[PDB]
Parts: C-alpha cells; structure tokens; sequence
C-alpha cells in the first residue's frame, strides 16, 4: 500500500479546539468528588442562625 | 501544620444550626484525592519490587592477531575480568497521632476514621516523592547491607564509573544525564540531544524501546510548535516534525495535506499523549516542576524492566504499613503511630534524561524533590 | 454549602530510640436562606350583579386570577436575578442575609484550580460601549467559567437576549472587527432551523452547529460555546448569561 495518509480538513462548521490534559482530567475527576461534600440540614428553623453567611 | 495533642476545646460543637459534628467528619472518613491516585499511578509505570539487594556488571578485554614467521612464535595474549557493584538503598519512616483521655470521651468516631484515611494519604505521597527523587536528586548514597557498604546510584552524573562500549563508541569517564539546555526556552536542538544521549547506550527502537517525554505543559507549548526545517527558540532548526496524537483536534494541525507514516497513539498506560517529536512520545505530566523534562526508555530488550527499584524489608512482618500500638495508653494521654519502611536505587543508569530548561550553569535539583529535607 | 477540605498529613524520618511528632485537622462549613411574602387580591360584587350579570364573567374572572398568579411569580423570579441587591429577611424572628449574584459584597468565592478570587467579585458588568460585541462576550462568559461551569465540566452556557442584541452577535466573524473596534476571536453558528446563509469561505465556520431547540426554547445560534436564545420577556440593553 502507499505510505501516506490524508490529513483531514475544516468541515462547513468546524468544533471549537480545546486542548486535553492530563493535569485537567485530574482536576475534572476531583471535583465531581468534591460535589459530594454537603450535609442536608434542618434550615434556618433552629432558633440559630450563626452558621449562615 | 497543625501539630500536637487532640484535646477538648479542639472539639467545637456536637452539633451547630442542627447539623451534627459526627456528620461532617463522617464525609472525610474514607476520601481518597485524585493527586494521591496519580501519583500512585505514577509509581506503579516507574518502579520495581527488587528481589536481589545488589546487583554486578561483569566485563573481560579483549587481543588480535600477529602476523607468523618460519622460525619464530607469537607474542602469548591474556584478558582480565572487572565489575562494578550497583545497590538499593533503605529507610525507615514514622508518623504519631496523640490524644488527651478528655477529648477520647467526646470527640465524635468519625475524626479518628478521617484521621486513619489521611495516613494512608500520607503514606503513598512518601513513596512517591521518594522515588522521584531517586531520578532527580543528582547525588549518589551509601546503604549497607549483610553491614557491607554499597553504593547507590542515580542516573550517569558526571562519575568515574564508564558506561559499557555499545556499537563500538567507547565512553570516557563522566557520562552526564543531568543536562542544562543553555537557553531561557527548549530547543529542538535540547530535544535531540537529550535523545540521542539515551540511545547511544543501547535503548533504541532497533532493540524495540519506546521513548517518552514527561514535562510540564509549558514546554510542550514550545515543542508542538516545531517543524521540518524551520528555525524554533534558540536559532535552533528542527530535524524533525512534532506530530500530532491521533486523538487531537484537527484545527491544530500545520499547512500541509498528507503524512508519511501513522500519527502516535491517544494514550499511553492510562496517560495521554500530545504528540511525538522524532520517535519521542511528549506526555504532559501532572507531578513535573517547570523547567524540567524526563525523558525515559521503555520496553524492548533493554528496558524491560522500570527505572527504579523499591526495596522492601526481607520479612513480610515488616513490609507494607504498619501501625504500632504507641506507648501512652487510656489516661491521661494515649498515642499510636504509623511506620513505612523502603529505599530507592537505580540499575538501568543510562535509561533516562533529565533536562534542565535554563541559561547557563550546572544542573538544579528540583526543590519538592530535594532528598534532604520534606516528606510530601 | 460545599464543606472545605481538611489538611494533609506527612510521615517523619524514624529513630531507634525517638518517637514521632503528633498530627491533627479541623472542619468548618456554612448555609444560606431564603426570602418570603404574602400577596392577595379581591372580588367585591353587589347582589344585583350576581342575579343579573352572566356566569361567564364570573368564570373570566376567575381565569385572570390564576394568570395574575403567573405574572406575579414570573416577575418575583426575575428581580431575584437583576436586583444586584443583598435583602434583609426574618425567619423564625431570627435576621438572615439572601443574595442576589457577586455583587461587589464582601463574600469571596472559592478557589478553583488554583485561582483566588478578592473581595468586591461582580456578575453585574457594564459593557461600557453602545452595542455589544465579542469582548463583551467573551468577557462575560469567562466570569461564569472562572467558577467551573465550563464546557469540560459537561455545562452547557445559555444566554438570553433581546432583538436588538442578537442582531449585533450574529454578525460575529472570526477575525473581523465588529462594534467599539472589538475583533472577535470565534464566528456565529446559526442553528439548524434558521434561514439559509452560505458559508463566506473555504475555511469553514469556528464553532459547531446547534441543535434547533434547548429545553422546548428555541435557538438562534452559537457564539464561543454558549447558546444564545431570542428572549421575549427580556428587557432591550441587558443579556442574562447562565
């Protein structure tokens, strides 16, 4: 067979470049750990409020 | 850090605005960080378990030919056997946590579990600063074993000892792969170099290895950049193209139609591969400090076997980590601690680079990796 | 809210005759609250008009009230997003604080991926030009995405605009000058289900195409990767990016 291959090239509409990492999929996997870290709690009807900003 | 005695009044609440104190300890009792899990991934492609504490590397001389007479006979020929003896080293480590009898009456089960579960964190962020360091510390250590002294290597450092003769190119005395580029930006040139100083000792794809480029993303911004020809950073031309990964966006590709050959692969051992300048596989690597590469040998002949080795105690009673009961107990105070015991060694001197992207001057050890001081 | 992370430990070197420093952490975490009102409306009739008026008024009447409801909630609803205010409300006879978006208040919002925000944070931008452009944009977008929110997170951006605005972003080219001598750096997408438009060059359009719906509402294209929806409701100089 022929030793080349052709490259591909812009489409009509193209899909915006966006650079993969490994330190972003790190980053990425981490925080869907850190949307786990939430308590439910009794609201503000504690007759306490002192932990609300 | 923090330090000391747990006592009551590092207790808070039991509960505040409702929401209880066992509760919020109870979310940490068993995380694990998704650093702590690279990193551990990064041991696991870089290290061996060593079975044999030493290891030799025999060699003879070698004689020729005279040219005969019909009287006379030959000068008599002879060679001679010499070694050199390479070793891992060995240490042991230890962590405390203390508590007062007051604070075990009140504070909630979950902050002792939460506790436990950041040993463990801190035990595989130890392993792995240590065996980066045995790559990047440039310093040679003793480490006795049977109370014989060995010696402990890093990566060829500027020593008397003489790499073995490959393809007839005999080596001198002080082989260096601790490299300083010479310029404020990597080169193509550096790149090259940094190569070709591997693959003389063997470690080419004749003999089936596989190059790789660990870096931080900055230097991979310059070298996704070189082309066939064209200057680059320090006037320095590229012989070679940097070519995509199979798996990257098209848009970044050059001005050009076709390509001889096959792109690289999209990952690499669970990593993922930029692209390749010549046969080099460029990894953007988490862990890296900036100015820095490794570049590394795997499989084939010759690296078959990972950079470094672990050695572990002899008696399964001592391997892995361990807690110890401590020596305080039930009133006032009480403590326990952690112990974690192993060393680090290189055999394969030659299988790896470092490269150092800087101006002028020797090589730096890299601070986060600096063996003689810090733990993490 | 998201409870901060506790420290890190680290081990020691051991000793055969020494023991090893003590380790030890802390938690922390906070809450938020609420507004609430009470709102009514009334029906007064005379006996006469009940006896002679017909039972489709009375039914008409009715039939506004619930759409008075509707006006009533949308609008309570969309002043908690454009009153750049913090409200004061009383739960249980205790005082809270209920917020508005980054308003140039004192609440810092969290790291992420190793950027730290100040004090005075603001989601209420001035575009600080007569007509919008790409700068205005890209600007405001990234003031969502600096928080996570992005693309490789799997959010999609929405923005909800007037007419008058749309017109000026879908004429956004790539490389082009466009209002106030911004030059934008992507090109509108029209969604599938616009008017034809032929593509200006070989060098075709930076930016996928739509779909033709988002949520049962209908799309007018694509610029950067946010969506930008033709909002009827909203009033001429504001765009709401969410």
């Amino acid at each position: 067979a022929k030793g080349v291959k052709k490259l591909p090239k812009r489409k009509g509409t193209n899909p915006i470049p966006r650079d993969k990492w490994n330190s972003d999929d790190i980053a990425r996997r981490q925080l869907e750990q850190d949307q786990k870290l939430h308590l439910t709690t009794k609201g503000p009807h504690t007759g306490t409020n002192d932990s609300f900003k | 850090n923090q330090g000391g005695y747990n006592t009551a009044g590092d207790i808070k609440y039991k509960t505040a605005d409702g929401v209880s104190y066992d509760s919020l300890w109870n979310l940490f009792s068993n995380v694990t960080d998704e650093w702590n899990k690279h990193k551990s991934k990064m041991v696991q492609l870089m290290t061996f378990p060593v079975t044999n504490q030493t290891e030799k590397v025999p060699r003879i001389g070698q004689f020729g030919f005279e040219k005969a007479s019909e009287f006379g006979v030959p000068e008599s020929k002879r060679t001679e056997l010499s070694f050199y003896q390479l070793a891992y080293d060995f240490e042991d480590y230890d962590l405390a946590f203390r508590y007062t009898w007051k604070f075990l009456r009140d504070a909630p089960s979950s902050q002792i579990k939460a506790y436990h579960n950041q040993a463990l964190q801190a035990d595989a962020k130890l392993i792995h600063r240590k065996v980066m360091e045995a790559i990047f510390d440039n310093r040679e250590r003793e480490a006795d074993i049977e109370g014989l002294p060995y010696k402990v290597y890093p990566l060829y450092n500027g020593d008397n000892m003489i790499p073995p003769e490959y393809n007839g190119t005999t080596f001198s005395t002080g082989h260096n792969h601790y490299l300083v580029s010479g310029g404020t930006k990597i080169d193509s040139a550096d790149v090259e170099m940094a190569a070709d100083h591997i693959r003389e000792h063997g470690y080419t794809e004749e003999n089936g290895t596989q190059l790789i480029a660990f870096a931080h993303k900055a230097e991979i911004q310059e070298v996704r950049r070189f082309r066939f020809g064209q200057t680059n950073n320090n006037s320095a031309v590229a012989n070679y193209d940097f070519v995509q990964s199979q798996g990257e966006s098209p848009l970044y590709l050059p001005n050009a139609d076709g390509l001889l050959g096959k792109q690289p692969q999209s990952m690499w051992k669970g990593l993922r591969v930029k692209g390749s300048y010549d046969d080099v596989l460029w990894i953007e690597e988490p862990t890296m400090p900036a100015g820095y590469v490794l570049f590394l040998a795997t499989g084939g002949t010759l690296a078959q076997q990972n950079l470094v080795g672990l050695r572990e105690h002899e008696d399964a009673a001592w391997r892995g980590l361990r807690q110890i009961p401590g020596n305080q107990t039930r009133y006032p105070l009480i403590d326990s601690f952690y112990q974690r015991s192993f060393g680090t060694g290189i055999r394969q001197r030659g299988g790896a680079v470092v490269l150092q992207i800087k101006a002028s001057g020797t090589y730096d050890i890299p601070t986060k990796w600096t063996n003689g001081g810090g733990f993490e």
